[PDB]
């Protein structure tokens, strides 16, 4: 695991090219997270 | 000491993070090749995620986090998408669970959008899809996706394709 930018906690990508696209985010230390929900799922083929 | 906790659907705390994940859904690039071909989930089941350990490491880094930014944490809910699904709920996340290629550095990726943690369910690039039927468009194998709370604090704004 590499470590934050000096001075920062996390990165942000922020899309810049496809205007559809949200965010992602990255942090270098599994303590700033915590798994709240586990989401059980299947992706539907469209109609 | 990790216990899993059903919501109901009727429960408007299933609600509310069904409806983010719905509608978070969008097209991506690869025309679905890593995450499979879909507008919408069939959510079958959600689950509350208990380990005090966990949660009071959590915290204790928040507290830290906050008191370096004014008293901001800057927390978010973000979808994570991962084959180690099932250490991350019982050990939580470590440098175990980094995607040490990714193009922000070897760290650990979470994504506004639920579409895009799909594509890291069965691996990078969604690996070789579903174990039973080796298809990345699977539509009958149940997936998992993690709904995370995560500090952010001071971040990086990095501008990219
Ligand atoms: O949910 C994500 C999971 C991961 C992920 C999980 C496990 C592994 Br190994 C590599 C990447 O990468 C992402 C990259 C950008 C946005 C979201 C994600
Ligand atoms: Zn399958």
């Amino acid at each position: 695991m590499a470590h934050s930018p000096p001075g920062h906690h996390s990165v942000t990508g922020r899309p810049s090219v496809n205007g559809l696209a949200l965010a992602e985010y990255v942090i270098y230390r599994g303590e700033q997270a915590y798994p709240e929900y586990l989401i059980t799922y299947q992706i539907m083929r469209p109609e | 000491g990790t216990i899993l906790i059903d919501l109901s659907p009727d429960d408007k705390e299933f609600q509310s993070v069904e409806e983010e994940m719905q509608s978070t859904v969008r097209e991506h690039r690869d025309g679905g090749h890593a995450g499979g071909i879909f507008n919408r989930y069939n959510i079958l089941k959600i689950q509350k995620v208990c380990n005090k350990k966990l949660w009071e490491r959590y915290t204790h880094r928040r507290k830290e986090v906050s008191e370096e930014n004014h008293n901001h944490a800057n927390e978010r809910m973000l979808f994570h998408g991962s084959p180690f699904v099932n250490a991350i709920i019982h050990k939580g996340f470590d440098e175990r669970h980094a995607y040490i290629g990714g193009m922000f550095g070897a760290g650990i990726y979470f994504a506004e959008n639920s579409s895009k943690s799909n594509q890291y369910v069965y691996g990078i690039g969604g690996g070789t899809g579903c174990p039973v039927h080796k298809d990345r468009s699977c539509y009958i194998c149940h997936r998992q996706l993690l709904f995370c709370r995560v500090t952010l604090g001071k971040s990086f704004l990095q501008f990219s394709a």
